[PDB]
């Protein structure tokens, strides 16, 4: 049997090259405004404020 | 329960020190090099402050780790001097029959050996007081007098020597070996200028390090004296 | 010292509260530009202490 | 936090921005150019040509091209 | 040199005439690249990765004890990929000896 | 332990300037609500009040005497927890050597979390094998694939908390009769009279109950310059 | 952060990343060399720009040794797994670990900048005087890079030695491999620094050590007193990796662990006392030559014991396990390849054979088979074994039999012909050569272009 | 004296135990990055010019 | 102590991110220059570096 066909449904082919829309269509660089996600960007990556500019290891 | 080690996650002195080093290379003025050396001193002192502040972790292995690092460093200092002794003895077959004036075996060697011995005695007294949780103010100033005399004597010798570095590999090796010892003497000044009484006493790596280093430099001069003067 | 030879400081006499000492969020606005210059100068007390002890002997050599 | 458990979490979880990879490859490409560009510059400086023609430092037949 | 544990013949005697060697599969299963869901965010993809660790897997024997994923070196004991802080609780290397003291026992 | 550094001065006693100034509330606070400093001075004030009253000691039971000094009467539950705590701490900087583990008596692997990395070296002598590392997760009776040594994880967990000396004392010790401030005053007058203070802690403690600055020389004691 | 990170595992990744980057420059230089040597004539370097070729070979050697293989096998894999193998939370000296990688990068930038700005001349990676001291400022810049690199190497060695104080488990063979390399560095580097300072003194301080009545052979003694210990500082970490891979992948406990460890210690002591086999043709005394030749041949004994202990690790392993994994293939290929390099080393060890084969491409092929093939493959095999732990992706390497086969075949096409031209004879460090040596040079050149093409297929 | 009020020892890296003072020192050195780049780039230009590498084309024209 | 919901509904209905589209060997040759000249965060960082 082909085991790939079992979980084919889970793998929906992608639309964007590298999985992100142009920054103009959506600004993934900005911090998310969602409550409880102030440490994350819109695309889900950690925000520079959380990790660099106001890193807790530096006293923030 | 706590972790065995309080991990240090970030550090920025490394970038600064590495950039400071580059300035020595990428510069068009020797004044820039002088001021760059001050920057190096400052940032190396910050690293030393980080070491002192690590005392707050109350880690038993910290003393041992630093002590063994010093052992390795001393070893590297000894092996650098060995390389100069090697350079000196490789050309031994071309010495003592050239038309140059080698150094006397009476004046310089004796006053220097007597001087450096007194330096060891002072450091030894400092160690003894360190063991006895006591301090004597005059000790450090005796070191300053000893260093002053050593600097005064070495300067005059070089200025009144009638043979130059380009005269023979003998002269080059003599000057270079003596300079290498002097640099290590000056590094001893750098270390000793901060000597004070700290109330945490024998958990302070500074005290053991100074004792070891001073003994190394004096012992190194015994080897030099036998090779060159005697 | 806050080491074996000593211990902690009683609360009656603590002057650097970590809650206020840390939490540097927007500290530059609170201190201003002259404060930033002051803080930088004050961060190098350890280096200043060393230079005060190191320079004199070098002057003598010079 | 769960996001901080893994070092380089964005890359390991396959969310990193591709620009980071592009910069790494560009940096390697620039490093390679440090062997080719000075070759061309030095050739022109001492000869007037960026690259030689095979066996142009030796005697060549009349019809050689 | 190591040649396995020593066996006495008495320990090789079965309690039934039908005893044979247990045929339990020690192949953990079929695997591939860990496949993250698009919907999961960075935090939830971290949980997914932590639930796909082979070194957290084991094989349960007929008596209920489990033989774990084992390795010669501790490099295979950290989560894959390696987290920032790995051995918070010091890994314990168990040595065995025949020494004993009375306080540990009760009559 | 060998891994610990040198005793601090605080490890022996605390400075009297760390005594809480609201002694009246301190002696009425339940044990579960007392912090480390508050608990130190509650025990010291109450314990020294009973010890500095010789005429009452012989008639005081060990149960009551231990309570006054703040010492916890031991029992199998608390002994088990304290013992496993001290065993965890010892293993922080010490080797892990013991008898061969079997189903009846598995190798006990203390942990705070739900997992701890463990290595099996086999038996003694020729039965010793190369280190086989495995992740010991809770709720499974592990068997080495090579020597069949049985392992088990023991978790120092109690009610959303791990096991600590403070947790053991709070869970099993029961507050007795509320401390009476009359005893503090009575003992204070016993050992402190006519400018002689032979109970310094009770002179400071009585001063705070009086409101701070009431007793002779205490205003001068509390006036500092930096 | 990126540059501020002190995590020992992150720094290990940085070392591998930087080795690949700097490695691109190294491989490019190698392609220039092989292209030039394709025939007789000038191909890509003008006859008036022959100084560039001398610089290309010099930088190739220096970069591949000190900025690529050493940072990769002694800085990369070590900084990532050693603290884990030692069941310790992190490396003993966190801040020192950070500065070491930064130092390596800064010294690399200095070197490449010196290519662009300074006049391009070369004196070999062995910087023999008086040629090194009569050159232009590019030699001064290269000296600064080496001294700066030396600082990073020594502090990293200090870092690894401190693991003995904190190791909470057993010192595995790999840990022993790094510790001994660290010892070799602590003892050899200070001598190198001294001789490098003397090169500077003659370049920049009007010293006269390397002019008449001063013995130029002195430099070669002090240089090679570090030189040969360096070749074992570069190979011993590779041996440590090979031991782990074979034991893990074959599910077999290391055989003769103590003999493996004592073989590594032995190689180090012997490697510290055999340096003058690089100075056979200078004219040393007969007894010196015989001593060094004798002790050089002894190194084969401990090295041979390790090889045979590896073989029995692969023997007898279960057949059901798939043996086509790239890491396993590379580990096996190392044994096959290292024996070739070592045996040729024993051949050149005989001084009378060496008279004919000194400064010929036979020496090149000898140390390429060990480093360009053996060390590279060992680093690849080690990284491949730790792919899950490291977590990198976007490459097709883990199971790629085509890559392994093509690499093995083509790498041998490059260097096997270089053994032949060693008895032809074609000197080293030359660009033009007689027309009767074209065939073999051409074959090796075809091998070089092919290997580069195979490096593109991994992506 | 309360053991639980000193968590800044491990919550904050030692390089920033000084609060704003330690953050200021880092920030000040950060301000010198681009001035350093211009200074370093000048040195490359100085060597490049002194070696007559700008006249590569004018030499043969 | 902070209270957060189990989920949040975003105001927009744009599915901006997801799985990568299938890429070829030379996809980078056009995608990388596109990012440099078309993504603001990239060309603002380049101009800032060059200017200073
Ligand atoms: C760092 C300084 C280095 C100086 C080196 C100079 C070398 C030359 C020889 C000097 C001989 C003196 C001793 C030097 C060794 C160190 C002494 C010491 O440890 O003192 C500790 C002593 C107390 O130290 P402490 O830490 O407080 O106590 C340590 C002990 O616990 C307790 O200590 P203690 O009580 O056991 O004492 C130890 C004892 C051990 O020493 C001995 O016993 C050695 C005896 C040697 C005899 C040699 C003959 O030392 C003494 O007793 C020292 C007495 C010094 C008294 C100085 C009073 C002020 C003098 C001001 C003079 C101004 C002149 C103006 C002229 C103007 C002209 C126009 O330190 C001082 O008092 C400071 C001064 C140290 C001596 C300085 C000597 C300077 C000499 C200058 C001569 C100028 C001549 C000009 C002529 C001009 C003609 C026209
Ligand atoms: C030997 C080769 C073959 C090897 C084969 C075998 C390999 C086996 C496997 C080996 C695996 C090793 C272990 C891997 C572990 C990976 C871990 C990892 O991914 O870590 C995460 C790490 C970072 O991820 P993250 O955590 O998301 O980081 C977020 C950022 O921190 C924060 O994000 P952000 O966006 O805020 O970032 C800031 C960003 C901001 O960036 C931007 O804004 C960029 C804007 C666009 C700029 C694009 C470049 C423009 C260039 C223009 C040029 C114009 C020329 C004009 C010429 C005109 C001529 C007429 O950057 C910057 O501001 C600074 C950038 C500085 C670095 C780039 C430097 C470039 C070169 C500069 C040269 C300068 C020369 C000056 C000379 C002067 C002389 C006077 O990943 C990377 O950094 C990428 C790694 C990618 C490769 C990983 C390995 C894959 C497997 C191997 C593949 C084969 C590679 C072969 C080598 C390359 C060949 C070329
Ligand atoms: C009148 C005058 C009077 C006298 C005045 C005297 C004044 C005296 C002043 C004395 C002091 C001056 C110096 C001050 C230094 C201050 C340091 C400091 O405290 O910084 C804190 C500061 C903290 O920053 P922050 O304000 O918190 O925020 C930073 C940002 O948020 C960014 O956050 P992040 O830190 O996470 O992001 C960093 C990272 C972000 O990551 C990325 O950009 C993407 C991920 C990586 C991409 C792949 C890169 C390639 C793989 C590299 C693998 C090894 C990495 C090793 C670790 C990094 C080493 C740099 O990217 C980078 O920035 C660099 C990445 C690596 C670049 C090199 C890679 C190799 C390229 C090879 C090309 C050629 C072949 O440090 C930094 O972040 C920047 C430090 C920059 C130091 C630059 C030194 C460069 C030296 C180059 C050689 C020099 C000689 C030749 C030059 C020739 C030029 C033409
Ligand atoms: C890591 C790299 C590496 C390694 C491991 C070695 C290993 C050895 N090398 Fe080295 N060598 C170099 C790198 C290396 N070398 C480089 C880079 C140069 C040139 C530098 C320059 O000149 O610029 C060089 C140059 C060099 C020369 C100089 C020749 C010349 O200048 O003309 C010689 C000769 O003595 C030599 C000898 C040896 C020997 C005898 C070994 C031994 O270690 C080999 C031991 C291994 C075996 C012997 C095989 C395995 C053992 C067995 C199978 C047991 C059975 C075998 C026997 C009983 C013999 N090497
Ligand atoms: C370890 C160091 C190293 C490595 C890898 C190589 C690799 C190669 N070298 Fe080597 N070479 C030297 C060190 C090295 N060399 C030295 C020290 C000299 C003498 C210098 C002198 O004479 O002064 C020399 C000389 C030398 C010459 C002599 C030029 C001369 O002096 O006349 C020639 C060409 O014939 C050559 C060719 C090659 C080729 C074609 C490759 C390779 O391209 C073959 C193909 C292999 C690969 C392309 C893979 C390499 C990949 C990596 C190195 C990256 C690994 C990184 C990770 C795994 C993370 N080399
Ligand atoms: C009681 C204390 C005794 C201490 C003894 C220490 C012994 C250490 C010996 C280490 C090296 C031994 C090598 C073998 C002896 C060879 C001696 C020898 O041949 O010396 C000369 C020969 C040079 O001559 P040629 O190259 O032939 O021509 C030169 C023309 N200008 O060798 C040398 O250069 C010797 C260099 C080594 C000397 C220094 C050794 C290390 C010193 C350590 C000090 C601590
Ligand atoms: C040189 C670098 C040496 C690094 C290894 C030794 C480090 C060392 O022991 O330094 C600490 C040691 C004592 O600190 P403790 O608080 O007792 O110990 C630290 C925590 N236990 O500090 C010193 O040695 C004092 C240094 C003062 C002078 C510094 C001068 C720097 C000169 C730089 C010139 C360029
Ligand atoms: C054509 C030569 C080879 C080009 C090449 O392979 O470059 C790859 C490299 C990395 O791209 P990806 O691997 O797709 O990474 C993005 C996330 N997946 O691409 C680039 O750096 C693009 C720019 C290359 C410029 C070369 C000059
Ligand atoms: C590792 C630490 C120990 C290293 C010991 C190395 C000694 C090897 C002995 C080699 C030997 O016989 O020395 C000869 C050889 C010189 O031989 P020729 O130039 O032919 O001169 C001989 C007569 N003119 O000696 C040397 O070069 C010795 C070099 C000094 C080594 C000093 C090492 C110091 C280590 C600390
Ligand atoms: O060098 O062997
Ligand atoms: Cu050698
Ligand atoms: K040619
Ligand atoms: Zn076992």
């Amino acid at each position: 049997k082909s085991y790939y066909d079992d979980f084919k449904d889970r793998l929906k082919p992608g639309k964007y090259t590298q999985g992100r829309c142009p920054q103009s269509e959506g600004d993934y660089r900005q911090e998310s405004k969602t409550i409880g996600r102030e440490h994350l960007n819109d695309d889900g990556t950690r925000s520079k404020r959380y990790t660099v500019k106001e890193a807790d290891a530096l006293g923030y | 329960f706590e972790l065995n080690i309080n991990i240090i996650n970030y550090n920025y002195l490394g970038i600064i020190i590495t950039v400071i080093i580059s300035i020595y290379i990428y510069n068009n003025s020797n004044i820039i090099s002088v001021y760059n050396s001050n920057l190096l001193l400052i940032n190396i002192n910050i690293w030393m402050k980080y070491n002192i502040l690590d005392m707050l972790n109350l880690n038993v292995l910290d003393y041992k780790i630093l002590l063994w690092i010093v052992v390795i460093i001393i070893s590297n200092e000894i092996l650098l001097f060995v390389s100069f002794y090697w350079i000196y003895y490789h050309n031994y077959i071309n010495y003592y029959h050239v038309n140059i004036l080698i150094l006397n075996s009476y004046n310089i060697v004796y006053n220097n050996i007597i001087l450096l011995t007194l330096l060891s005695t002072i450091v030894n007294i400092k160690f003894y007081n360190y063991i006895l949780s006591y301090y004597k103010y005059i000790l450090s100033y005796l070191i300053y007098y000893n260093n002053y005399m050593f600097n005064n004597k070495i300067i005059l010798e070089y200025k009144n020597n009638s043979n130059y570095t380009n005269d023979s590999v003998y002269m080059t090796s003599y000057f270079y070996i003596i300079l290498l010892h002097y640099i290590h003497i000056y590094d001893s000044i750098i270390l000793i200028v901060v000597y004070n009484y700290v109330n945490y006493k024998n958990i302070n790596n500074y005290y053991i390090n100074i004792n070891i280093y001073y003994h190394l430099i004096e012992v190194l001069y015994i080897v030099i004296s036998i090779l060159l003067y005697l | 010292w806050p080491l074996w030879c000593g211990g902690g400081v009683p609360d009656k006499f603590i002057k650097i509260d970590p809650d206020v000492h840390f939490n540097l969020q927007g500290y530059r606005e609170r201190i201003g530009w002259y404060g930033f210059f002051t803080a930088f100068l004050q961060a190098n007390y350890h280096a200043f202490v060393y230079f005060v002890r190191f320079i004199p002997i070098n002057i003598a050599i010079f | 936090n769960l996001e901080d458990h893994f070092d380089l979490a964005e890359y390991m979880m396959k969310m990193h921005n591709p620009m980071s990879e592009y910069l790494y490859w560009i940096a390697g490409f620039v490093s390679g150019l440090h062997g080719i560009l000075p070759l061309l510059h030095s050739n022109y400086y001492f000869s007037g040509m960026f690259l030689p023609r095979d066996n142009d430092n030796t005697q060549l037949c009349d019809d050689s091209w | 040199i190591y040649e396995g544990q020593t066996v006495q013949e008495s320990e090789l005697i079965p309690q039934e005439d039908d005893w044979v060697i247990e045929e339990t599969n020690f192949c953990l299963g079929r695997n591939c690249y860990v496949r993250f869901r698009e919907e999961d965010d960075l935090a939830r993809r971290a949980l997914h990765q932590m639930d796909s660790q082979l070194n957290k897997m084991h094989t349960r024997l007929r008596d209920g004890t489990v033989i774990p994923y084992m390795s010669f070196h501790p490099d295979e004991m950290v989560d894959r990929p390696a987290p920032i802080h790995t051995f918070s609780e010091k890994p314990l290397l168990k040595w065995t000896w025949d020494e004993t003291y009375e306080e540990a026992y009760d009559d | 332990y060998r891994h610990w550094h040198r005793m601090s001065e605080d490890d022996w006693a605390l400075p009297l300037d760390s005594m809480p100034e609201d002694v009246k509330t301190l002696m009425a606070t339940p044990q579960t609500e007392r912090g480390f400093v508050e608990d130190y001075w509650y025990n010291r004030i109450r314990g020294e009040a009973t010890l500095l009253d010789p005429e009452a000691l012989p008639s005081k039971s060990y149960i009551a005497l231990a309570r006054d000094m703040g010492l916890q009467i031991v029992d199998e539950p608390s002994s088990h927890m304290m013992g496993l705590i001290e065993l965890y701490e010892y293993l922080r900087g010490a080797s892990f050597v013991g008898p061969f583990g079997t189903i009846e008596n598995p190798v006990l692997v203390p942990a705070v979390g739900q997992e701890r990395v463990v290595a099996c070296t086999g038996g003694v002598g020729d039965e010793e094998h190369f280190t086989l590392w495995f992740r010991c997760r809770e709720g499974f009776m592990y068997r080495c694939g090579e020597c069949d040594q049985i392992f088990m994880l023991v978790r120092l967990y109690y009610e959303d908390r791990y096991w600590t000396q403070t947790l053991v004392r709070d869970t099993f010790m029961s507050d007795g009769d509320m401390f009476d401030l009359k005893t503090l005053e009575r003992v204070h007058k016993m050992w402190n009279k006519d400018e002689m203070v032979r109970w310094e802690v009770g002179y400071w403690a009585q001063d705070y109950v009086l409101g701070k600055g009431v007793l002779p020389g205490m205003v001068e004691e509390h006036t500092r310059v930096n | 952060f990126y540059i501020l990170v002190n995590n020992n595992k992150r720094i290990g990744i940085y070392y591998i990343k930087l080795s690949i980057i700097i490695g691109i420059l190294g491989i490019v230089l190698s392609y220039i060399i092989r292209v030039e040597l394709y025939n007789s004539g000038n191909r890509i370097i003008k006859y008036d720009n022959v100084n560039y070729y001398n610089m290309v070979i010099t930088l190739h050697g220096l970069l591949m040794i000190f900025y690529i293989i050493m940072p990769g096998l002694y800085g990369g894999i070590p900084l990532y797994i050693l603290p884990i193998l030692s069941v310790i939370t992190d490396i003993v000296l966190p801040r020192i670990n950070n500065i070491s990688i930064i130092i390596v990068l800064i010294s690399y930038i200095v070197v490449i900048n010196s290519i662009v700005i300074e006049y391009n001349i070369g004196t070999g990676w062995t910087l023999y005087p008086p040629l090194s001291i009569i050159g232009t400022v590019i030699v001064n810049m290269i000296l600064y890079g080496l001294i700066i690199i030396g600082i990073s190497s020594i502090i990293s060695a200090i870092n690894f030695m401190n693991i003995l104080i904190v190791i909470d488990g057993i010192i595995y063979v790999y840990i022993w491999s790094i510790i001994i390399t660290s010892v070799l560095l602590i003892i050899s580097l200070p001598i190198l620094n001294g001789i490098l300072l003397m090169i500077l003194s003659d370049i920049y301080f009007n010293s006269i050590y390397f002019i008449l009545n001063g013995d130029v052979v002195l430099y070669q003694h002090l240089f090679w007193y570090f030189g040969h210990p360096e070749v074992y500082i570069l190979i011993l970490p590779a041996f440590g990796i090979i031991s782990i891979i074979l034991s893990v992948l074959n599910n077999k406990i290391i055989f003769g662990m103590k003999s493996m460890i004592l073989a590594i210690i032995m190689i180090s002591i012997l490697g510290s006392i055999v340096w003058a086999h690089h100075i056979y043709t200078v004219g040393l005394e007969l007894d010196t030559k015989i001593y060094f030749n004798n002790l050089t041949l002894i190194i084969s004994i401990p090295t041979g014991n390790k090889i045979y202990n590896w073989i029995i690790l692969y023997i007898g392993s279960y057949n059901i396990l798939y043996n086509g994994y790239q890491s396993l293939i590379f580990s096996i290929m190392f044994i096959i390849i290292f024996i070739i390099g070592g045996i040729t080393g024993i051949i050149i060890s005989i001084d009378i054979i060496d008279i004919g084969l000194h400064d010929t491409y036979y020496i090149v092929s000898h140390f390429h088979y060990i480093l360009s093939i053996g060390a590279v493959i060992s680093l690849l095999a080690g990284i491949l074994l730790l792919k899950d732990i490291i977590g990198y992706y976007n490459v097709i390497i883990k199971i790629n039999k085509y890559f392994g086969l093509l690499l093995f075949i083509n790498i041998n096409i490059i260097f096997t012909p270089q053994f032949i031209i060693g008895f032809n004879v074609m000197p080293r460090r030359i660009l033009e050569y007689s027309d009767n040596i074209i065939v073999w040079n051409l074959i090796s050149s075809i091998g070089s272009i092919s290997t580069i093409l195979i490096l593109l297929s991994i992506f | 004296i309360d053991p639980t009020k000193n968590q800044w020892r491990w919550c904050v890296d030692p390089a920033w135990y000084g609060g704003m003072r330690d953050k200021a020192n880092m920030d000040m050195y950060r301000l010198m990055v681009y001035p350093f780049f211009g200074y370093a780039l000048l040195y490359l230009h100085s060597r490049f010019k002194q070696n007559d590498k700008y006249n590569v084309f004018a030499k043969w024209r | 102590g902070r209270e957060l919901p189990e989920y949040v509904v975003l105001p927009h209905n744009q599915q901006r991110y997801g799985r990568d589209k299938s890429y070829s060997y030379f996809t980078c040759l056009w995608h990388f220059p596109k990012m440099v000249f078309t993504e603001k965060w990239c060309y603002t960082n380049i101009m800032w570096f060059v200017f200073w």
